[PDB]
């Protein structure tokens, strides 16, 4: 967290720096997107 | 002015990809043209704001006691209680108006606080000096006499004002009070500035979403097309993708240049209106309000200016 | 001694006009100033 | 006034000469045109994805079938360059035409007349303007009138004499502490208060800030004498 790393969450294959998010996903949902269809948040597979 | 944007080719057309760097360099100096054009637009926006608002050379202050012959400027004069010294009408205007792929939004040189300071200096000069501050040294003059000047400027004898000072003061106060209600009630009152913001946002959104466009390629995303294919077969597809994205950038830059010309025409009109109606009384018909022009008061607004054309 | 400095822009000198209900300032002299304006044609 | 005008022009010459970017507008126009020409010319050296930037080599070296597609890429790139150049020239020409319309307006309204539009022709009360030709442009020497030495005065909207309000026909009521004078607005030239330069408009009750003073009557001395 807080370090620019390449992240591979179940094959999402994105690059960026990871921070804790206050947003609450629905249980079935796995990753989040913004208006521009860019990955904005990801749920950690190991944890929830 | 509009949003003060800037674009990085080497990150927009491709991101982590470094092969696109070499493939783009051979394309030539299109991106130098793009950066120069966008920097020109940004400097032009800074100049637009500076020309519209920095008409005054000295920051003026209204006196601590604000009896101006019965006229009430509390709605246009700054509000010291709140943090940002914006007038109530300026606050209403600011409240009503409502991407890391190489797109960066440069901040304006003049912060909204300094634009409000310019507007307050213009207001204080207009109130305490009249038109004299715009054509030399600011000369103190009582407001009931400045407005008598403005009456003489529309072919009405100053007799009329001095016999009717209270009535004129009440009419002006009521009109100023109704300005806030008319601005607040109608959502599309600030439609011009809202349309400017919407146009900039739509341009950014279409430019960003143009990345997902295939441009007749097997894969829009760069990692898949390069890795899955061998370099010989992948180079033609990547060239097609770069051509599509470079056409997208050229279209965006040309649209921003046309929109910058439109906004520069509007900013030249705003500078002319400030000079000829805030800094003077204009004889041009319908240039500053419907009626025989008396005054005008600048008010800062998000990416624009609002004039309160007081007419007879 | 000399180095690059950053600062907040100064919009101009503060000039509180000495407004009063009966005070006026009439200039006693003038200045014929010539200004140059350049325009591409 | 003649000496001030002469000194002003003498200073204009030096201010134009010394300033690094006095003619920055015309210099920027010339630079933009030159850079557009240079980028258009240098675009011939770009491959546009072809295996050759020099075109006498791509046709001869390659077979006509592949040479056809290579020349297609080259022509597409160069015609894109031409269309971009023409579109940028059209936008720049619209900007220059706006500036030329402004220059024609300034000529008409300040060289051919005296404009009351504020700050349209120089900072100050416009007096004259003198066109001067410049490379791909025009230079206006906006001669304006700037008031210089202001002085505080006590002013009143009217004058209460003989139970009737008096207003300045043209000018301002001012006082040097003791005596009340009428003065033109843009130049301190005090004049004795008289019925000639004041017009009566009722009684003293209505006006707010009216001061009680005497108004000289020109006709009375001749009746007495
Ligand atoms: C992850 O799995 C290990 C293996 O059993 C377990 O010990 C651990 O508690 C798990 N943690 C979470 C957050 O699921
Ligand atoms: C100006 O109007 C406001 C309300 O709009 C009022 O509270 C204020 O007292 C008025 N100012 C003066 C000097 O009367
Ligand atoms: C102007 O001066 C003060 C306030 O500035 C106050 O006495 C009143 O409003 C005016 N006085 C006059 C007109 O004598
Ligand atoms: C007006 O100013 C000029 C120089 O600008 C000066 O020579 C002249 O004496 C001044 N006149 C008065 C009355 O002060
Ligand atoms: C008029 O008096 C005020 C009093 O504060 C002063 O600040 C101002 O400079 C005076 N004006 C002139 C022209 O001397
Ligand atoms: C005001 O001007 C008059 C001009 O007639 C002069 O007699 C008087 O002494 C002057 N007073 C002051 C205080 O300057
Ligand atoms: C003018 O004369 C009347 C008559 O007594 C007087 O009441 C009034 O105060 C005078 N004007 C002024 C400004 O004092």
């Amino acid at each position: 967290k807080n370090k620019c790393v390449n992240f591979n969450f179940n094959g999402l294959k994105g690059t960026g720096v990871l921070t804790e998010s206050n947003k609450k996903f629905l249980p079935f949902q796995q990753f989040g997107r913004d208006i521009a269809d860019t990955t904005d948040a990801v749920r950690d597979p190991q944890t929830l | 002015s509009m949003t003060k944007t800037s674009v990085d080719c080497t990150m927009y057309i491709c991101g982590d990809s470094t092969e696109c760097s070499n493939l783009l360099l051979q394309y030539g100096s299109f991106c130098t043209q793009l950066k120069r054009a966008l920097t020109g637009i940004a400097v032009e926006q800074d100049k637009n704001t500076q020309e519209v608002f920095a008409q005054v050379k000295q920051i003026y202050k209204t006196p601590p006691i604000k009896y101006f012959g019965g006229f009430n400027f509390s709605q246009i004069l700054p509000d010291p209680s709140k943090p940002s010294k914006r007038s109530p009408i300026e606050d209403l205007l600011f409240n009503k108006v409502t991407k890391f792929k190489g797109l960066t939004v440069l901040p304006p040189l003049l912060t909204d606080e300094m634009i409000a300071q310019y507007t307050s200096a213009l207001l204080a000069g207009t109130i305490t000096s009249g038109w004299t501050f715009g054509a030399g040294p600011a000369l103190q003059i009582p407001f009931p006499m400045q407005m008598a000047y403005r009456f003489n400027g529309i072919g009405v004898t100053q007799n009329v004002l001095y016999e009717n000072q209270k009535l004129i003061a009440n009419q002006f106060n009521s009109a100023i009070g109704k300005i806030q209600d008319s601005l607040s009630s109608t959502p599309s009152a600030l439609g011009k500035l809202q349309d400017v913001v919407n146009h900039n946002a739509q341009a950014l959104n279409t430019l960003v979403k143009q990345l997902s466009s295939k441009f007749g390629a097997i894969s829009s995303v760069l990692n898949d097309i390069f890795s899955r294919l061998d370099p010989p077969e992948a180079e033609v597809q990547i060239d097609r993708l770069i051509t599509g994205r470079l056409q997208s950038l050229q279209t965006y830059v040309t649209q921003q240049l046309i929109r910058a010309a439109e906004i520069r025409a509007s900013a030249n009109l705003a500078a002319t209106k400030m000079s000829e109606c805030v800094l003077g009384q204009s004889k041009r018909v319908d240039f500053c309000g419907k009626g025989y022009h008396l005054m005008s008061f600048p008010q800062s607004a998000p990416h624009g200016v609002v004039f309160l054309h007081v007419t007879y | 001694s000399q180095s690059i400095i950053a600062y907040t822009m100064s919009l101009g000198a503060e000039n509180s006009v000495a407004y009063s209900n009966n005070s006026i300032a009439i200039p006693t002299n003038f200045t014929i100033s010539v200004t140059t304006e350049i325009l591409p044609v | 006034i003649a000496n001030q005008f002469n000194s002003a022009i003498g200073k204009i010459q030096d201010s134009l000469s010394s300033t690094p970017s006095a003619l920055g507008k015309l210099q920027d126009v010339v630079n933009h045109n030159a850079q557009a020409l240079n980028t258009l010319v240098k675009q011939l050296s770009s491959k546009f994805g072809a295996i050759s930037s020099v075109l006498n080599d791509i046709f001869s070296r390659l077979d006509p079938p592949e040479a056809e597609v290579q020349i297609d890429r080259l022509i597409t790139g160069r015609l894109q360059s031409l269309q971009t150049y023409v579109t940028q020239q059209l936008i720049r020409a619209a900007e220059i035409r706006a500036s030329a319309n402004l220059a024609a307006t300034k000529m008409s309204e300040c060289v051919l007349g005296q404009s009351k539009r504020v700050d349209f022709c120089g900072k100050g009360y416009h007096l004259m303007s003198f066109p001067q030709s410049a490379p791909h442009g025009v230079v206006f020497l906006h001669v304006t009138y700037v008031p210089a030495q202001e002085k505080n005065f006590t002013t009143a909207p009217a004058i209460c004499h003989d139970g009737k309000a008096h207003f300045p026909r043209e000018g301002v009521f001012v006082s040097n502490g003791t005596h009340w004078f009428v003065t033109q607005r843009n130049f301190y030239e005090p004049q004795i208060i008289t019925t000639d330069n004041t017009f009566v408009s009722g009684n003293c009750d209505v006006v707010i800030g009216i001061v009680n003073n005497t108004v000289y009557d020109p006709l009375q001395p001749e009746l007495d004498s």
